[PDB]
């Protein structure tokens, strides 16, 4: 008749927390030699059965832009770049001035020649080099009008570190598996605009094959949407917060380039070497990346159909970047082990009205997008870690073979009684990409005690 | 509802279900509490793992329950913490809403049955002592 | 078994033999178990050691036979895991080789084992609530 | 020691008090016993910790003593250890200078708890095998 | 080739023996065959903690 | 004066002293006479104590 406290052992329940995540990976990165991209020497073998449940009657609160997931793994990956080059050349001894002219009679026009001289073993020594650099990579250092002296462009704020030419940045899949008394939930839903309640949680232990692309516009390689365009924003008010787009469908994307002869050895130091760009044999052509056009057309045309919901008697627009250097305002990737910076002008130069317009051809196909590309060496990705990576060179031709899944908008300031809001793309922190790729999950902690009153007395 | 099927359920596989059918299914849900930049939050995992299970096994065996998962107290249940009856209580709700409607009078319930286990055990001594 | 008398090595002297010089071993048994880059080794034993010792703690203590070293316990043997005698199994045969029979069907009889235990403690709690 | 309510003491605060009314201040006070170069430091202080707090833990469970504060066997205790009446202990005494006076003579007893504890599991083994 | 770092003359050389052993919950198998030879059956098995 | 700026390799300039303007004066520490002498007399006393 009376009630008594009765202690339950192993009771479901949750509270919010924070906590330091693993690193799960397939068995085929642990069979080759030591240090390939980041997972062999570090990551467990996942068990190849991922356990997944659905939970009945639960209902959960999700937050995609309130998440540790994305500071973690935006902490560990700058910790993994900052670590893979430790035990490489620093190359200090470039900052030399360089002697360049033109590539030759009629030749290059992008690539400078610029001998140097450099120190060679014996530091008594010297001995007269060359190579050829990338116009992006040198400035001209002169005080007069003088068309002859240069130098580097890294040698003026921190040095560099070049990237050791035996391990590769393809971007690998890695899971991320919580501790034990530790839970990561995964939101099923369909129209799961990425904060609000979800009706289909679901139990994960370990979560999906996450490829750490780095990209600024134009998301590459990645998980699509299931039924429909999903747009994820923060506010959709103010125009700061960068609107992501995930699609549907994917549109095929290559890019190429010409072929360079070789990587010039040239020692310098005690045994340290750095590689550097030789010959173009053959003749000189540019790089591009090609986009198919109707693909492009009717995937834009349903983002903007799909984004219309949200703004109901405005017209949709697109054009070009809003200025600034070439690191921000341009498509950048890097996937061949060289990087690109591809302006997107042609991409983003169309407009929606509301009314649908149907592409009915199967053999207008041809018709596509180029994109000039340029191409850097000394890169500069995240403030604040030693961003002079030096990218050696590689020999042949390369192809981009590649799949796109998102953009990365940023709506304009409108003007007074405007109807004509225009979407420019805009690249940012990579907190947006690996944002939009851990959307689903939240971490969680078990609390296995709890009391609950019941007839049970303790008999003495 | 002893028969879940596949037992399965990594702390979570009845957590929507009621309270009847909740207190079955204690065990498969307290037998996973156990089981270089990326060599070291491997290794941090392990010990705060032990740390979290450390501590609830120390605090479950002071107020006498050593290894039971449905132990009985003999604190009487003050009528100022939930005003509502037994069976809404274990029909109407899961474990969730629960301890949303506990967690602010824990720790007085805690320091309840630590007193009454002090107390247990020297009316325990001196009983033994009676003989 | 139990007529060493001094018995300060312990370990595992009773392997290859037959089991019923190994089941009555266990009382004189008992446990042995917790009986730079050399810095990190250290450690690394360090808390494989702990936490294997919480693990074989934890699986003994799901099921209800803490501190016994032998637990009768009432899950019905299947007789699809021997289809045998008994008596042959407990003056034939070593633990090795019976390990190596038994080892398909572990995680079924841990499973019956906890939904048994747990059973076993919501009759438990039933039958002292009448009262 | 009962009248304190807010337990926020520890073992700190109530020592230099009667050994017969320190003994009702153990709970909370118990509770207490667990809540780059410098990480490996701090985790080696932590892998120490719950070491010596699973060997305390062990030690109460060899003796078969576990899970309970106030727990007392049946080994005999030796006149020439003490040498002084049970009232002027229990009343006019602290624990500090019986932590003195009984330093020296604590292996004994160890070994003494640990036969005892022996002793009565061969005795609950007969008991098994006679019903 | 590479770079010498010039071993500090402060430090000996000299081969101090050391015992492997395994941790708490590990054992390691010795063979006391006086006639093996690397690779079969033993038929003195011996467990110790740690090695010679 | 302002610290100058002297660049030495790639972004490790460091800052040495530039001019002086203005005269050139000394740097010094000012601590009052009563308080010090009577702070030293009260350590004399409880200095006497252990020295009869
Ligand atoms: C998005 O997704 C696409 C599709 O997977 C990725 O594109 C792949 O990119 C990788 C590198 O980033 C490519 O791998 C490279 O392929 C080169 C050509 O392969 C052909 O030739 C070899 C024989 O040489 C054949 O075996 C092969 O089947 C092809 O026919 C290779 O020459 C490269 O070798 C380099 O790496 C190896 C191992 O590290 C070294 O031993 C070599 O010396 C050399 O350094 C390399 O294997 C891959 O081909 C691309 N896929 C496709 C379909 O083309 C994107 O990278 C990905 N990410 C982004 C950001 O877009
Ligand atoms: C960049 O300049 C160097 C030096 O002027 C060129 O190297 C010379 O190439 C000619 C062949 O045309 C040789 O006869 C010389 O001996 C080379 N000079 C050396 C090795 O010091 C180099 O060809 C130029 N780069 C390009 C792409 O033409
Ligand atoms: C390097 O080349 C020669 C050989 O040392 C030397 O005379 C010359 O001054 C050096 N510098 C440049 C810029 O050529
Ligand atoms: C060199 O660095 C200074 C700052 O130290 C900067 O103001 C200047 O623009 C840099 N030079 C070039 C060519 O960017
Ligand atoms: C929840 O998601 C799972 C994913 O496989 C799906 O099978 C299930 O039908 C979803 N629930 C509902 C109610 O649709
Ligand atoms: C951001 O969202 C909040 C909540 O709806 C709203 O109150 C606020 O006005 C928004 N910010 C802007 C700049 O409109
Ligand atoms: C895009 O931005 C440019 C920059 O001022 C502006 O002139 C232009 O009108 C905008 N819209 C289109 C459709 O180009
Ligand atoms: C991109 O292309 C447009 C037109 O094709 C051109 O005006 C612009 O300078 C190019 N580069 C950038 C960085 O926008
Ligand atoms: C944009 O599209 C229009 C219409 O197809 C075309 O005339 C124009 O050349 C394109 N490019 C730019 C940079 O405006
Ligand atoms: C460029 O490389 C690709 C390798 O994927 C090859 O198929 C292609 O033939 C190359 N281009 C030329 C012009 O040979
Ligand atoms: C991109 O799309 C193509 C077309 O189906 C597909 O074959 C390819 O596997 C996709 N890329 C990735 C990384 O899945
Ligand atoms: C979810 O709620 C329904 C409605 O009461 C219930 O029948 C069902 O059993 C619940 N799911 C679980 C897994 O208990
Ligand atoms: C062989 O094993 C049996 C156990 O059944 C044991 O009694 C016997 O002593 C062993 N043989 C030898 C030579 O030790
Ligand atoms: C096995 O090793 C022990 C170690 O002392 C030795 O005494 C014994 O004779 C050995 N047995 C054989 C058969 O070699």
């Amino acid at each position: 008749e009376n009630l008594w406290v009765t202690v339950y052992y192993g009771v479901p329940v949750w509270k919010e927390a924070k906590t330091t995540l693993f690193c799960a990976s397939d068995a085929r990165a642990y069979e080759k030699e030591v240090h390939n991209v980041w997972a062999t020497h570090a990551c467990v073998p996942t068990d190849p059965s991922p356990q997944e449940l659905v939970l009945g009657n639960v209902t959960e609160n999700f937050n995609m832009w309130k998440n540790d997931m994305v500071d973690q793994m935006h902490e560990d990956i700058i910790s993994l770049w900052d670590q893979s080059l430790k035990p490489c050349v620093k190359l200090t001894p470039l900052c030399v001035t360089l002697i360049c002219s033109d590539a030759g009679s009629g030749g290059v026009e992008e690539m400078k020649n610029c001998s140097f001289n450099t120190t060679t073993e014996i530091r008594d020594k010297e001995k007269k080099e060359y190579a050829l650099f990338y116009k992006p990579d040198i400035v001209p250092l002169s005080e007069t009008n003088n068309t002859s002296e240069y130098r580097l462009i890294n040698c003026n704020t921190s040095a560099c570190t070049q990237a050791c030419p035996k391990v590769t940045f393809e971007p690998i899949p890695i899971h991320y598996c919580a501790p034990a008394g530790y839970a990561i939930l995964k939101c099923n839903d369909e129209t799961f605009n990425g904060t609000g309640p979800c009706s289909n949680v679901s139990t994960v232990q370990c979560t999906h094959g996450i490829r750490p692309v780095v990209s600024t516009q134009l998301l590459l390689n990645g998980s699509l949407a299931e039924k429909e365009i999903v747009i994820r924003s923060e506010n959709l008010t103010n125009n700061a917060k960068i609107i992501i787009v995930h699609l549907h469908t994917p549109v095929e994307i290559v890019c190429t380039r010409p072929n360079n002869n070789t990587r010039k050895s040239v020692r310098i130091g005690p045994g340290q070497t750095f590689y550097a760009t030789g010959d173009i044999i053959g003749d000189i052509k540019q790089a591009h990346c090609n986009i198919s056009e109707e693909k492009w057309n009717d995937t834009l045309q349903k983002v903007g159909i799909e984004l219309q919901k949200h703004f109901p008697n405005k017209t949709i627009k697109y054009n070009q970047s809003a200025g600034g250097d070439m690191e921000i305002t341009t498509h950048s990737f890097n996937c061949g082990g060289e990087f690109f910076y591809c302006n997107t002008s042609n991409l983003f130069n169309g407009t929606y009205n509301g009314t649908y317009i149907s592409t009915n051809s199967s053999a207008n196909s041809t018709s596509t997008i180029t994109l000039q590309c340029r191409i850097k060496q000394i890169i500069n990705m995240w403030q604040g870690v030693g961003r002079c990576m030096y990218a050696p060179p590689i020999a042949g031709n390369i192809t981009c073979r590649s799949n796109i899944t998102g953009l990365l908008l940023t709506r304009d300031g409108g003007t007074n009684s405007n109807e004509t809001e225009t979407f420019r793309p805009a690249g940012g922190d990579m907190r947006d990409n690996w944002r939009s790729e851990l959307y689903k999950y939240k971490v969680v902690k078990i609390e296995p005690l709890g009391v609950a009153p019941t007839r049970c007395k303790r008999r003495v | 509802a002893v028969g879940i099927g596949a037992v399965f359920l990594g702390f979570l596989g009845a957590a929507g279900s009621t309270m009847g059918a909740a207190s079955m299914t204690l065990t498969v849900q307290a037998r996973n509490l156990l089981s270089t930049v990326w060599g070291i939050k491997q290794l941090q995992a392990r010990v705060l793992a032990v740390e979290r299970y450390l501590r609830d096994q120390q605090l479950l065996g002071i107020w006498g329950c050593s290894g039971k998962l449905i132990c009985c107290t003999n604190v009487p249940w003050n009528s100022s913490w939930s005003n509502r009856n037994l069976s809404e209580i274990w029909d109407n709700m899961t474990w969730l809403q629960w301890d949303k409607e506990i967690s602010n009078y824990t720790q007085i319930i805690y320091g309840l049955l630590e007193e009454s286990q002090n107390q247990q055990e020297k009316n325990e001594q001196d009983l033994l002592a009676l003989d």
